[PDB]
RNA sequence: UCUCUUACUUUUAACCAGUGAAAUUGACCUGCCCGUGAAGAGGCGGGCAUAACACAGCAAGACGAGAAGACCCUAUGGAGCU
RNA sequence: ACUGAACUCCUCACACCCAAUUGGACCAAUCUAUCACCCUAUAGAAGAACUAAUGUUAGUAUAAGUAACAUGAAAACAUUCU
RNA sequence: CCGAGCCUGGUGAUAGCUGGUUGUCCAAGAUAGAAUCUUAGUUCAACUUUAAAUUUGCCCACAGAACCCAAAUCCCCUU
RNA sequence: GCUAAACCUAGCCCCAAACCCACUCCACCUUACUACCAGACAACCUUAGCCAAACCAUUUACCCAAAUAAAGUAUAGGCGAUAGAAAUUGAAACCUGGCGCAAUAGAUAUAGUACCGCAAGGGAAAGAUGAAAAAUUAUAACCAAGCAUAAUAUAGCAAGGACUAACCCCUAUACCUUCUGCAUAAUGAAUUAACUAGAAAUAACUUUGCAAGGAGAGCCAAAGCUAAGACCCCCGAAACCAGACGA
């Protein structure tokens, strides 16, 4: 709902489009588990397509905890300091890829 | 359950009630279709086709005298004595492709089956049994587990 | 009891979250809120078309006002623009009239000249040289 | 499930104590109409649709189906290599230390099931080690079952038990139709 | 309120104890024990159900027929009332007729 | 109809339909036409023959009878000198 | 129940620096389970709030109500506590910041109506709370002036802008 | 009693202080005229009205509270009497 | 000539406006078997889900600080007076 | 609280009558009449729904469908 | 910030096994719990009714001695609803467990007490520290409704579109139920928290298994048979009958 929800005007960080573009996504922190059927998506993600993801995006940095977790999470930190925590609990590999890619795109 | 009435109140009438109208089975008269069904005599069919099938499979040996006990041990025919089947009757079907030469014992027999068996050289003999007699015959072991 | 619900708190506090800013006992209570929140959401849906229509009417009013400021009226202006093959929607027309009135004056003068060409054509349909701006481009 | 029996029972409006008479009249007062206390609505009342006494969830699958379940279970064990065979249950030391040592060395797993032919021939060493332990369980050939072999990460057989199981299961697969139950004698079946 | 501020104590579940490690054993005894015993006589339970399946009124009539004589007076009264209600319900009330 | 008994907990057949009707193993039912033994003097021969001849039943009441009856009446029976053995089976029926 | 009001005083702020504003000493005090209606004594509470302790207790002394005497003895006890064991120099250099009332753990009794009907009496108990702060009382904010109205109106007229476009 | 009412007193009443209930209550920031509308509008359409907030009185309306209408009809509901 | 819709076109995606009834896909919380271990997964079971029954119980509000209730007077608190 | 007491029990009496009937999402979906101590209901039909086997279904073009005493309709290969 | 909120024990339910109970100091059938005197004072009786049959009148399972099967067959019956066997066959263990509840639940029970009623009889609610209270220590603080903290501002189902801006602007006739049709001035609802209401058979469909056979006796079968799955609510009368209790 609009009136209950806050509002804002459009504004890009630092006017990124004029000069050289910079990925506003700074850091990722994956929290996965060895066991747990929910974390199989993340485990196979880090197996296969985290490597090429990092190769494609050198500007972003990635940390992985890989600890006991009932629900695997992904945390994203941006240049403003904005944080986005998302639950990849029992989630498909391609959908995780789309999610991380749109998080890289998001400001 | 519907909106209102017997439908969702759960008070629909018995089965076969048409709102006071005379039901179908009530207006239809009575006739002697099934009377003494629990006393009518029954016999289970047996085909010469099936008999040749069993002889070829070799579960029942024609070298020895065939009886309904050997049939039930070969699972050629199932029997339900307390369902008032006083035995087994042969069937005209299967007169061809039949070379058994069997010394078959039966309860009921078809003249054509008898002719076929006699042509092939076999023997047919009819023998009447009681209900409990037939029970102890088609299941001898349980009768012997008692000691009578 | 063998099965009892424990998350009632949360599954109602989501509704109360959406109804926090309301007035009276609606924001506090639930059954007074549910009947209202669903109503608010249905109104949020049905408000989209009304937003469209109202903003359209607003652009209409602004364009009519600017035209009368230049001496033109909206129906004639739009007809002449369409005849002269310029599909400027009402949003950008109003924005142009606001932020750069000179271009809007040029557009209004164009529309008036096209009206005059159309009147000359009404006098004589053919048998005359067509208006210079009423001329059209043919694509293929 | 089949051996399960429930024990829940809840008292209905008839079983709960009291609540025979009408508390207040029908039409005089402005309160709502009520026929008795102990209805499901009232506090202290009964359950309308509750667990109705000690139930039974017994049901029997076909003998052939159970045989095939056992067959395929130890088949998949053989395939996933958590299966092992040995000549007999014999060891000189006979202690949980040596047992767990051998397990961890041969890379069996955390949980182990041992099968033996009958209940009497298990030697003292093996019986004592398995009684002291819990994850390395022991059973005769009769007690073998899919549930236990699935729970235990490894299965262990002896050659006599293998022959016994093969005989029984192939007899089920080539089995003859029953007339009277197999508990009684037959010509061929002991 | 229904929720609790503090957590409950953690449920200890020893997944390896006597009956959880022994579970299901001696259930195929009839199949690979040369048919000396059926699993119906193996289970522990009431006498009006040892390898029997049935709904409410079936169970009630069975238990009054079998163990009804040993029953207390109040229990047998409540049970007779139960079978009466269940008879008239299953036979007179409901859809599908 | 009496979907559960108080003595055994089983369905129960109405002996009315047993007296009135007959079932063939195909699922069909037969009956004697009503009014065949009353007021014969005024009825023309064709009419009384239509009344004497047996008739089948449509599937609605066939289902009614099948539901109220038990499986004992639907089983196969091998009687002697039964004129309905010709008919207990079905022949040349598609869809 | 809850009794956080007594704990509010148990806190201890850290030491302050030499070169910093002197902190004003504040304290809390309350009385529990008074036979009086909170709806009644709330008037007294918001009368006494926002003034000096002396003027407050004077108004209470000369107010012909039951709660006034209780409130004034409570305030005197708070004053004595503050001077003895809270490091308050001037006993009269106090003002009320927050004076409020609240419901308490009540009791339920029966009153008899006619025709056999009965009603319930709810004996009312009330808790009373006050916060004292040293230093002079803050001045009441005067009414906003015509110039204030005018400047608000003109700054609103300047803050407004175009809508629903660039 | 009335023409035709009046004056005085006690209670009541209002104010100050103490104690402190019930029936009712979908939410309400609870206006008027005309018209329409499930045929009688505070909530709808067109007009008019409109700083906010109490205390005391009235009973026109809220189809006001109250009591699942007793009148009438229905129920293959009851009961009394003949 | 214009204004004028959930119609139509326009960029992207589409299972996402009917009563009774019927057919389908998911699923909250719980116990159990087995996993996992800042709270989850695969399966079975069921007292398995409440914005409404002049619903039951407990609390708290409106009506309401309203209706209603009470102590003869004076004084030394010994007495006296009406 | 006597057109015949109150309490207990049958008794969870019955009620074609009234009310209520709990998570999310999608889809299809108001339909002639007959009988009934029946018209506040029910059964059949009809309509609707689901899963399957098969093939014609709908629109309809000439011809065709009564003496007595109009708009249209039925049938109907093609398209 | 108060009022409050939260807890986990008591105990209880279902089964199994096992047969069980009583100062023996005084008193207690007269008006019970009262130390002590002349009476002739004794029981053996079909249950009925509600309800179903859509009315109702014959009728309508409720056990009296092995679980299964025969069998819902023989039979009876306003031949209607419905009731309903037997001959015959013939079962395999120790009890210390719970895919039962945890203070509106589970026994009504902290108790048949308080309390109500002449009497028979009806019949409750609640509690929660901590190892130690011969430690009252002590943010456990944070959460229902209700208030104060902190009254009020033209105009309108109280919101939505929005807006620089809370309002002022445009839009919009509360919910459920019932009904041909409700904003309707038709019902119900003060509100919070907890409890509260779809249980089932053949016959079909889906999935396995085997197959002229299937099923761990009994049953079915002209591809059938066995197993599983999913399918059928709650509250409410005036009334009727039997036995006690009351002048
Ligand atoms: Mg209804
Ligand atoms: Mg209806
Ligand atoms: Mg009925
Ligand atoms: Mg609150
Ligand atoms: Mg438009
Ligand atoms: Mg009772
Ligand atoms: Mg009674
Ligand atoms: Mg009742
Ligand atoms: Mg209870
Ligand atoms: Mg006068
Ligand atoms: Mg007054
Ligand atoms: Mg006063
Ligand atoms: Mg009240
Ligand atoms: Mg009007
Ligand atoms: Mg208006
Ligand atoms: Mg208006
Ligand atoms: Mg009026
Ligand atoms: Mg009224
Ligand atoms: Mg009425
Ligand atoms: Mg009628
Ligand atoms: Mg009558
Ligand atoms: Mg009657
Ligand atoms: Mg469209
Ligand atoms: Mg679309
Ligand atoms: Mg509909
Ligand atoms: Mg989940
Ligand atoms: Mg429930
Ligand atoms: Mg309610
Ligand atoms: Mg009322
Ligand atoms: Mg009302
Ligand atoms: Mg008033
Ligand atoms: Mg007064
Ligand atoms: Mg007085
Ligand atoms: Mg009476
Ligand atoms: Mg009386
Ligand atoms: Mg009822
Ligand atoms: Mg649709
Ligand atoms: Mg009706
Ligand atoms: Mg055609
Ligand atoms: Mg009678
Ligand atoms: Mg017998
Ligand atoms: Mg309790
Ligand atoms: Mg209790
Ligand atoms: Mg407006
Ligand atoms: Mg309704
Ligand atoms: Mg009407
Ligand atoms: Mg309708
Ligand atoms: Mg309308
Ligand atoms: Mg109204
Ligand atoms: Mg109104
Ligand atoms: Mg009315
Ligand atoms: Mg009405
Ligand atoms: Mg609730
Ligand atoms: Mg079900
Ligand atoms: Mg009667
Ligand atoms: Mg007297």
């Amino acid at each position: 709902t609009a009136r209950g929800t806050p509002s804002r005007f459009l504004a890009s960080v630092l006017h990124n489009g004029l000069g050289r573009y910079v990925q506003q996504l700074q850091r990722l922190s994956f929290s996965v588990s060895r066991d747990g059927a929910s974390s199989r998506g993340a485990r196979e993600f880090v197996e296969r397509e985290v490597i090429d993801f990092a190769r494609r995006n050198p500007g972003v940095v990635i940390y992985v905890n890989s600890r006991p977790c009932c629900v695997p999470r992904v945390v994203a930190e941006y240049l403003n300091g904005a944080v986005r925590e998302e639950s990849i609990h029992c989630k498909s590999v391609e959908e995780i890829s789309t999610l991380v890619q749109k998080l890289a795109d998001q400001s | 359950r519907g909106h209102k009435g017997e439908r969702q109140r759960g008070t629909r009438p018995r089965l076969g009630f048409e709102g006071g109208q005379t039901p179908f089975y009530i207006r239809i008269p009575k006739y002697g279709f099934n009377e003494g069904h629990s006393f009518r005599r029954q016999y289970k069919p047996l085909s010469l086709n099936r008999l040749q099938y069993l002889i070829d499979l070799g579960r029942v040996d024609p070298s020895q005298p065939i009886d309904l006990t050997q049939l039930v041990n070969g699972r050629g025919v199932t029997i339900q004595p307390l369902k008032r089947d006083y035995g087994v009757q042969l069937v005209e079907e299967g007169a061809d492709t039949f070379t058994a030469k069997v010394n078959i014992e039966v309860q009921l027999a078809s003249e054509l089956a008898i002719a076929a068996i006699e042509k092939n050289g076999g023997v047919v003999t009819t023998a009447f049994y009681d209900p409990r007699s037939l029970d102890i015959v088609c299941k001898p072991v349980p009768f012997f587990l008692r000691g009578q | 009891l063998r099965n009892r619900v424990t998350d009632r708190y949360f599954r109602i506090q989501e509704v109360l979250k959406h109804a926090r800013h309301f007035r009276g006992r609606k924001n506090r209570c639930y059954r007074l809120a549910v009947r209202t929140v669903i109503r608010a959401f249905v109104k949020c849906t049905k408000a989209r078309y009304l937003k469209k229509k109202n903003m359209r009417t607003l652009w209409i009013n602004r364009i009519t006002a600017a035209s009368q400021e230049h001496g033109l009226k909206y129906p004639a202006l739009i007809g002449n623009l369409v005849k002269c093959q310029v599909e400027l929607n009402r949003k950008v027309l109003a924005d142009l009239a606001i932020y750069e009135p000179k271009t809007f004056k040029s557009l209004a003068a164009l529309a008036s000249r096209r009206r005059h060409e159309g009147f000359a054509a009404a006098l004589g349909d053919g048998k005359e040289p067509e208006g210079i701006f009423s001329r059209v481009v043919q694509y293929h | 499930n089949f051996k399960r029996i429930s024990y829940a029972k809840t008292k209905t409006r008839a079983e709960v104590r009291g609540g025979g008479r009408k508390p207040w009249p029908q039409k005089g007062t402005g309160r709502a109409r009520h026929g008795s206390i102990r209805s499901p609505l009232w506090r202290g009342g009964g359950v309308a649709h509750g667990p109705r006494g000690p139930t039974s969830y017994y049901y029997m699958l076909p003998m052939k189906v159970r045989a095939l379940g056992l067959k395929v279970a130890l088949t998949v064990k053989l395939a996933q290599d958590d299966l092992h065979i040995m000549d007999s249950l014999e060891l000189p030391t006979g202690d949980p230390q040596y047992l767990t040592e051998l397990a961890h060395y041969r890379r069996w797993g955390d949980s182990v099931l041992l099968v033996d032919l009958t209940h009497e021939e298990m030697p003292q060493s093996i019986v004592e080690a398995t009684s002291r332990l819990k994850t390395f369980n022991l059973i005769p050939a009769v007690g073998l079952n899919v549930h236990s072999m699935l729970k235990h990460q490894t299965l262990v057989l002896t050659l006599p038990t293998v022959a016994f199981l093969e005989d029984k299961l192939l007899w089920q697969d080539s089995r003859y139709r029953p007339l009277y139950p197999f508990s009684l004698p037959y010509s061929d079946f002991p | 309120i229904g929720i609790r501020l503090t957590l409950p104590p953690p449920k200890v579940v020893d997944r390896w104890n006597e009956k959880r490690a022994m579970f299901g054993v001696y259930d195929n005894i009839g199949i690979l024990g040369n048919f000396e015993k059926h699993p119906k006589e193996l289970i522990r339970g009431p006498i009006w159900l040892r390898g029997w399946k049935g709904n409410e009124l079936q169970r009630c009539i069975r238990k009054r027929k079998m163990v009804g004589s040993r029953m207390f007076a109040d229990d047998l009264h409540n049970l007779n009332k139960r079978i009466r209600y269940l008879y008239k319900h299953f036979n007179r009330h409901g859809k599908f007729r | 109809l009496t979907y559960f008994s108080a003595r055994k907990g089983k369905r129960k057949t109405v002996k009315a339909v047993i007296d009135r009707f007959l079932r063939l193993h195909c699922g069909l039912w037969v009956r004697r036409k009503a009014g065949y033994k009353k007021k014969l003097w005024k009825k023309t021969p064709a009419r009384k023959k239509r009344l004497r001849e047996f008739v089948f039943c449509n599937k609605t009441q066939s289902k009614l009878l099948d539901k109220m009856t038990t499986s004992f009446w639907k089983r196969r029976n091998w009687y002697v000198d039964d004129p309905y053995q010709k008919y207990h089976d079905r022949t040349n029926l598609k869809v | 129940i809850s009794r956080k009001w007594e704990k509010k005083n148990k806190i201890v702020y850290p030491p302050q620096l030499p070169g910093e504003p002197r902190r004003p000493a504040e304290i809390y005090h309350c009385r529990r389970q008074i036979k009086y209606s909170k709806d009644k004594m709330w008037y007294l509470a918001k009368l006494i709030r926002g003034m000096s302790i002396d003027q407050a207790l004077a108004q209470l002394e000369f107010n012909d109500k039951k709660g006034a005497k209780i409130i004034k003895e409570v305030l005197l006890e708070a004053q004595d506590m503050a001077v003895r064991d809270h490091n308050v120099e001037f006993r009269s250099n106090l003002y009320i910041a927050e004076s409020t009332s609240g419901r308490g753990q009540c009791l339920k009794r029966i009153r008899y109506h006619g025709r056999g009907r009965f009603g319930i009496m709810e004996k009312v108990y009330c808790h009373y709370f006050v916060k004292l702060v040293e230093g002079p009382p803050p001045p009441p904010e005067p009414p906003k002036t015509a110039v204030a109205h005018a400047k608000e109106y003109i700054q609103q007229l300047r803050s407004r802008t175009i809508v629903h476009t660039l």
